[PDB]
């Protein structure tokens, strides 16, 4: 193997006639939820042993 | 065990906090400790969000006080230091001390990094060595502390995205995995990729340059705009030069200069400044003036 | 002028002969009678529409006491079951009165529309507006409410327009103040068009929708014919592509979005050229124009342009979400179809020699007879989509 | 629109002003930015800025900038 209206909904407090807390955002935000990879040997070792099959 | 050891640590930090230098076998426990904990720490430290990234400090121990009152207490706002901070200050041994044992305490709550101050050599010449002479009595205190330095990691990641590190870049690393290939359990060199990470700094040229300061590299945009790009990076932080906002971006929004001395060696008149990223990496600075005396 | 212009004679003084012959005993109905109407423990829906239907035949003047109760319990009215018109009939109620108490009545009908508590007062409204758009989720939803909501928004828009040319006059004790005021309204206005487009995008748990579409399709043309700038401003920053039809057809002002296409291909922004692509195809499948057709044939030009100077990744990135517009720009214009077809023949062949560069899990080459791959795959197989789409529409065309 | 139409580059030297014009504001963070611009307009301070953020150029000296002060 290897927006906007749930933005203004959700900015009371810190707002008002006064500025925001923030300074600003650094990139897009959080970098995904980051991926797990999930496999099962038996597929991946016969897999490969059909492959080597075919190349010997 | 556990329980003696955390609240003697404790009074340690108590201690610490009204100005009073430890003993020399407190100090043999705290860099033995140190030497445990910093042994499991890789060259990349993942360092999870939120995040208040401090500069440099260079024993300026009101001045880190001052931080404490404002960033928030050690405790409750997790830290992160980019080095030098041993240095061009009057109280040198408190600092560092205070830094050690808050890390030996709070181990996912402060993070610390390693400076090019913070070599055998460089203490020797620009005042460790006599603050450790003054204070202590003799030069075994400095051999515990410059081996402390030399456990510590070069540089962290905080969520994937934002590389902090001491100085600048290097014509010789080109992917973080190189970074996390060094053998950091060494003494800063003259020439290599280590000290041009601990020693090398931006500015607004073309291209690779000889720095003027007899060691490291100096960088442009294009390079630091090629490291973002080919490592997943938005920012890269540092914290090596003077700045009397203390805060620059420099490189067109990439290269962010944090300096956290206020009135460095006492004499220069600015005002530091800290950033505080959020749990939504959402930034905030934090810019304060020195401490009264 | 639209609430001085629901005060007019409509036909034939139909009104007053209601008020004349309907209303000879309504002494009886009392504000607290509707009050303890609404808050009955059960939703007896019957004697409310009794109570408010008597009160429509009233005079403004006469429905003034009425507010508070009214106000009150428009918080009610969102619930699952209510009849339609207790919605409808209140929508008319709070246009009665907003021909004599406007700003008392607008000020009261924030803190009774906000979700479920901070009470706010005119001077909040008056430097902020968008507080008028942090209604109930369930407002979003209920049509005669988003009307209000939306006369609310527009009349609290040109409240804080005059409330910061008024705070900026008095604090004098001058060029750089006066364009920062203009570019705090600009983005005002704009910040307040994305908010109600993205009000206009379906939720994403349903994936009445119409209603509160057209209402706010009305609202944007309004504020389009008040001053094109904002319109301009709107359509520089972007909203999602999904919208294009909605704000296209419904909103007649988007004709002289036309004027500034050109503009808005030619910055250097690129995402700005998707949505300047995609709007002027939109608007040529709605205005066929010798004006629309040029901008076309400037489309086009912009778009081989481009091919000739852009990245792999840039190009994927370039053309992936047009090419639809090139089907738009086909079924507008046939003058244009084989400059079109040359254009698709070009894309065709630089991303089929993209194909020939690495190797792919996929092998399109030779696949010449009928998920997450590789994005030069996925361009050549929306190239071929296309030209399918261009042919079928040509030929059920007539 | 004919024969005249030239695309405009990205130009490095742009330095994009947020409060001198509504053009140069993004999406993303444009109402953030609005609330900002509303506290400008209504911090009525001594100095009045035009930008977020102005950090410096190139070089940051002690001896420049501790001369303007007493
Ligand atoms: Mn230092
Ligand atoms: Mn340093």
């Amino acid at each position: 193997g290897q927006t906007n209206r749930r933005h203004t909904a959700a900015v009371p407090g810190p707002g008002g006639i006064w500025s925001v807390f923030h300074a600003g955002v650094i990139g897009r935000g959080l970098k995904p939820p980051k991926f797990v990879q999930s496999r099962n040997q038996q597929e991946v070792i016969y897999n490969t042993q059909s492959l080597l099959s075919l190349l010997v | 065990d556990e329980k003696v050891f955390t609240k003697e640590l404790d009074q340690w930090i108590e201690q610490l906090n009204e100005c009073k230098q430890l003993s020399e076998s407190q100090v043999k426990s705290l860099c033995e400790k140190a030497k445990e904990i910093l042994t499991k720490e890789s060259n990349v430290q993942e360092v999870r969000c939120p995040v208040t990234v401090c500069g440099d400090v260079h024993g300026q121990f009101h001045d880190l006080m001052e931080l404490f009152r404002i960033g928030g207490k050690s405790p409750d706002t997790n830290y992160l230091f980019m080095g030098d901070y041993v240095d061009r200050g009057y109280y040198s041994v408190e600092t560092v001390t205070l830094l050690v044992a808050l890390k030996v305490r709070y181990r996912e709550r402060i993070t610390i990094l390693r400076g090019n101050h913070e070599s055998r050599q460089i203490t020797q010449v620009y005042g460790f060595y006599d603050e450790c002479l003054r204070k202590y009595g003799n030069a075994n205190v400095w051999k515990y502390f410059t081996d402390l330095f030399d456990y510590l990691p070069l540089t962290a990641l905080v969520d994937g995205q934002i590389f902090c590190l001491h100085g600048g870049l290097s014509p010789s690393i080109d992917t973080l995995d190189h970074i996390r290939a060094l053998d950091r359990l060494q003494e800063v060199p003259h020439e290599g990729p280590m000290c041009d990470l601990l020693w090398s700094d931006p500015d607004d040229r073309g291209g690779w340059g000889i720095s003027p300061r007899g060691a490291g590299y100096t960088f442009g945009q294009d390079i630091s705009e090629t490291f973002n790009h080919a490592n997943g990076l938005t920012l890269v932080s540092r914290a090596h030069q003077l700045v009397m906002e203390g805060y620059n971006w420099c490189h067109d929004r990439n290269v962010v200069t944090i300096f956290s001395a206020p009135n460095y060696c006492y004499r220069c008149g600015n005002q530091a400044a800290i950033m505080e990223l959020d749990d939504t990496l959402k930034y905030s600075f934090l810019q304060f003036d020195p401490a009264p005396r | 002028v639209d609430d001085w212009i629901c005060e007019e004679e409509i036909t034939g003084t139909d009104a007053l002969l209601r008020r004349m012959l309907l209303t000879n005993n309504a002494k009886n109905h009392s504000p607290k009678q509707l009050q303890e109407a609404f808050s009955a423990v059960p939703v007896n829906n019957t004697q409310v529409m009794q109570i408010i239907e008597h009160l429509t035949l009233l005079s403004a003047s006469e429905l003034i006491p009425y507010a508070e109760v009214l106000t009150s319990n428009m918080s009610q009215l969102l619930n699952s079951g209510v009849p339609r018109r207790i919605l409808q009939t209140v929508n008319k109620l709070w246009m009665v009165l907003n021909t004599v108490m406007p700003r008392r009545l607008w000020v009261m009908t924030v803190n009774a529309l906000q979700p479920s508590q901070q009470k706010y007062t005119q001077n909040d409204l008056m430097i902020d507006p968008l507080i008028v758009l942090r209604c109930d989720q369930r407002v979003h939803r209920c049509p005669p409410l988003m009307d209000i909501t939306l006369h609310m928004l527009n009349g609290y828009l040109l409240a804080s327009k005059a409330y910061l040319s008024a705070h900026l006059k008095e604090t004098e004790q001058e060029v750089t103040r006066e364009e920062l005021k203009n570019a705090l309204l600009a983005a005002q206005d704009s910040a307040a068009v994305q908010i109600l487009l993205e009000i206009c995008l379906p939720t994403e748990e349903e994936k009445n929708l119409r209603e509160v579409q057209c209402l706010i399709c009305c609202l944007l043309h309004q504020m389009y014919i008040a001053d094109p700038n904002i319109a301009k401003l709107v359509h520089f920053q972007g909203y999602p592509c999904e919208l294009l039809p909605l704000t296209v057809a419904g909103i007649p002002s988007m004709h002289i979005c036309l004027d500034f296409i050109p503009e808005l291909i030619a910055q250097p922004e690129l995402e700005k050229q998707i949505f300047a692509i995609q709007l002027l195809s939109h608007l040529c499948i709605q205005y066929a124009l010798p004006k629309s057709l040029s901008v076309a044939r400037l489309a086009v030009n912009v778009m081989g342009t481009l091919l000739t100077v852009l990245t792999q990744a840039k190009r994927y990135a370039f053309f992936m979400p047009t090419l639809p517009s090139l089907v738009s720009f086909c079924r507008a214009f046939p003058p244009l179809y084989e400059d079109i077809m040359s254009l698709l023949i070009q894309i065709g062949q630089v991303c089929a020699s993209d194909v020939a560069t690495q190797t792919r899990d996929i092998d399109p080459i030779i696949t010449r007879l009928q998920g997450s791959m590789d994005p030069d795959v996925q361009l050549c197989h929306c190239i071929e989509r296309t030209v399918i789409e261009i042919i079928n529409m040509s030929v059920s065309g007539i | 629109e004919y024969t005249g139409f030239q695309v405009a580059l990205l130009n490095k030297d742009l330095k994009p002003q947020t409060f001198r014009n509504a053009y140069d504001i993004p999406r993303r963070n444009l109402l953030d930015h609005l609330t900002r611009m509303r506290s400008n307009l209504l911090k009525s301070t001594r100095r009045f800025l035009k930008g977020q953020d102005e950090d410096q150029v190139h070089s940051v000296p002690i001896a420049q900038m501790g001369n303007y002060q007493e």
